[PDB]
RNA sequence: CAACAUCUUGUCAAACUAUGAAUAAACAAAGAAGAAUUCUCAGUGUUAAAUACACUUCAGGAAUUUAAAU
RNA sequence: GGCGGCACAUCUGUUACAAGAUAACGCAGGUGUCCAAAGAUGAACUCAAUGAGGACAGAAACCUCAUGUAGAAUAUAAGGGUAUAAGUUCAUUUGAUUAUUGAUUCCAGUACAAUCAAUAACUCUGAAAUGAUGGCCUAACGAUCCCUAAGAUUUUUAAUUAG
RNA sequence: AGGUAGAUUACCUGACGUUCCCAUCUGUGUGAACAUAAUGGUACUGAUCAGGCUCUAAGCAUCUUUACUUCCGUGUUCGGAUGGGAACGGGUGUAUCCUACUUGAUAUGAACCUACC
């Protein structure tokens, strides 16, 4: 039990799925599938070790 | 006709004739304005011990 | 002739200690006061809310009640020819743990240590140790010998008056 | 592998200020030229002390703005080329900054109006090194070292390389 | 020249002060009734729950030692 | 004595003598107000000044860096307090509310007035711990009788039906 | 050795320079979304390309400062008490208490819980 109010999580706007997706790395996953769409050197610079380790978005 | 306004002369001598009356021990043992929960705990136990003691007196 | 204000004549009494301004210690709010303890009222001018009266500054009192944010303190006040009991509720920022019984408290420990041994010796048969000797004023010093092998002599006489100019 | 890459002097902030002695209309015009010059809306400034000799304490007086990064580089190029890279050696502060001023905002000549008139502008260039954040961060705010901090001569050499503009000692 | 910095020099403050006495002020030096220890131990409440802790005639009860503490 | 003044209710420093009390028509001053924010809370920032620079611009306008223990500001007189604030800016809000206790300051231990510690509501701010019963503290004020406003639906009953 | 939280709050501060990073910390890259402002400078978020350059931490110096110690000096002042001395003013003797500024010597932190090297 940690006293709090649910108006400062990743929601507080949009809805629960906005918070839930960010809990599951939704913003990171959507970054690569956007960065890869635009450029390749930009995608390699930002996620260099992600590409090498084999972590798909 | 001016007068002398005030003097402490012979006031400590007067105060020590029948000297500083100390408060009794009953003054230090008062419990007014104490903690509400602490007061509730004491009253709850004093009612528990009193009832048990009065029941034994009633049986005999 | 002074005025009858609540905090009159506190230019030096209520001033903070030199290089002692700003926030206070953290142990001030962490110290655990219990009923029966001895405390010292020390009005901290940095906290204007709940500031005790200037007459109780430096007075030593006994804790009589503990409240969620304030500590009850009971001190003695002197009136015309009698003494009255003053009951106050003071936040920990204005009181201080008194050390009046520091000497007394260690004497109880010294006696309790000896008494605890006297229950380890009587049943086992060994002679029982005695309690520590009571305090006494500085007694007259006894006779003693002073060796003449490591002694030295310096003569004492009135000094000839020498001018400082 | 030398750590000289962490001492690369670079521009971190460029401030342009239009200080006029009147509130309203003219300030609404001086602020509009800075929105076209830089692309971002400026901030108005109010007087600090009222003086009847200057006819000026809650009234807007000036309008400055700061630009950083690649955007500040080209605006500095435009401002310097007006002076033709002719900066005196007395224009460099002891802290490593320097500045100058212009009389007429060249702006744009296609759509020009007499309503906006002619405004004078000042330029101030604040240099930095990679590692200057320690004095600006909220947590663990510290002081940059003396050797890391720039000087008047450290700014002169930087200005004499990236723009090749000579410095007059007259 | 002056001025401004900086190092010395002479003399001062009831409405200036770092430091700070002598004299003083208020405590303690054993009264829920003159101590201490061991065993046992209950009602409320604090608490995450408490066997911790707080108050309850140092709740209560029984033994042993004990008249000591300028 | 009169005339002058208020030492008549009152606050600050000093006289005042390192606890408390404390004189003079002693000294230097102050009060009969002001505030929907200048109350409450949360966040951000750091003030005065000096040095070096920038068009007009100069001793005083605005901008930038560095040093900057408060030398600024805090409604007021003086003295205290205050720097990730109690100062400045922004945002929300009305706790500047209702009811009941027990204390402290003048105290005759009377009233008035002020200063607090809790409890029961309903709320404000904040993520939260907390904070909030007016203004950072010490002055900013008022009996009996009379007049004039606000409050006493909680609950207890009577009559008639069914058991 | 380092990092988080601290308690004592300058033996911990300030100035001039110096030493490593092997882990950690920091600085470092970016701006799509939460969120941010005039400025991705701050704060926010995503990351790991390089660096010990500043931080941070450890040490240096007839270093200012600060904290202990002797000395200053039983000097200033002070409680008690004369049919003591002096025209005053002020100043003894007796039995007692005894600062401060200054200078000289030393130090430049000690210490608690959790994780990782």
């Amino acid at each position: 039990y940690v006293p709090h109010s649910a108006t400062r999580f990743a929601g507080a706007g949009e809805n629960e799925e906005a918070l839930r997706s960010r809990i599951l790395g939704g913003h990171v996953a959507a970054y690569m599938k956007y960065l890869s769409g635009e450029d390749a050197d930009l995608y390699k610079k930002q996620f260099g070790r992600f590409i090498a380790a084999g972590i798909a978005p | 006709s001016k007068d002398k306004n005030r003097s402490s002369h012979n006031q400590s001598h007067k105060a020590h004739r029948n000297g500083f009356y100390k408060p009794k021990k009953s003054a230090y043992m008062s419990t007014k304005g104490m903690n509400v929960q602490v007061l509730k705990n004491t009253k709850a136990q004093r009612k528990f011990a009193l009832a048990k003691k009065l029941e034994a007196k009633k049986a005999a | 002739p002074l005025s009858n204000g609540r905090n009159r004549r506190t230019r030096k009494l209520f001033k903070r200690p030199f290089r002692g301004h700003g926030l206070s210690n953290t142990s001030t709010i962490l110290h655990t006061y219990k009923v029966g303890d001895y405390v010292t009222i020390l009005c901290n001018s940095s906290i204007q809310h709940g500031l005790p009266y200037k007459a109780f500054h430096g007075k030593t009192g006994r804790v009589w009640n503990v409240n969620p944010h304030a500590i009850g303190v009971m001190v003695n006040k002197k009136v015309n020819n009698r003494i009255v009991v003053k009951r106050l509720h003071i936040s920990p920022e204005h009181i201080k743990p008194s050390g009046c019984q520091k000497d007394f408290l260690e004497r109880k420990a010294a006696v309790a240590a000896i008494r605890k041994q006297n229950i380890q010796l009587k049943k086992e048969g060994k002679p029982l140790l005695p309690l520590p000797a009571k305090r006494l004023p500085k007694q007259p010093r006894p006779a003693e010998l002073i060796k003449g092998a490591d002694i030295k002599f310096t003569t004492v006489a009135p000094l000839k008056f020498e001018e400082l100019y | 592998c030398k750590s000289d890459v962490m001492r690369k002097i670079k521009i971190d902030k460029l401030v342009l200020n239009i200080s006029v002695g009147e509130s309203g209309d003219r300030l609404t015009r001086a602020a509009k030229v800075l929105e076209t010059l830089t692309g971002q809306t400026p901030v108005l400034s109010e007087a600090r002390y009222t003086v009847r000799a200057f006819s000026i304490r809650n009234d807007q007086i000036a309008c400055h703005v700061t630009v950083r990064g690649a955007k500040a580089a080209e605006i500095l190029e435009k401002g310097l080329k007006v002076k033709e890279f002719e900066l005196k050696a007395n224009n460099f502060s002891a802290t490593g900054n320097f500045g100058f001023g212009i009389e007429e905002h060249i702006d744009l000549g296609l759509k020009y109006d007499p309503q906006v008139g002619i405004y004078g502008m000042d330029f101030f260039v604040v240099l930095a090194r990679p590692g200057f954040r320690v004095s600006r961060r909220k947590r663990m705010q510290d002081k940059i070292g003396r050797d890391h901090l720039l000087t008047k001569e450290d700014a002169i050499n930087w200005f004499k390389e990236t723009y090749e503009g000579i410095v007059l000692n007259k």
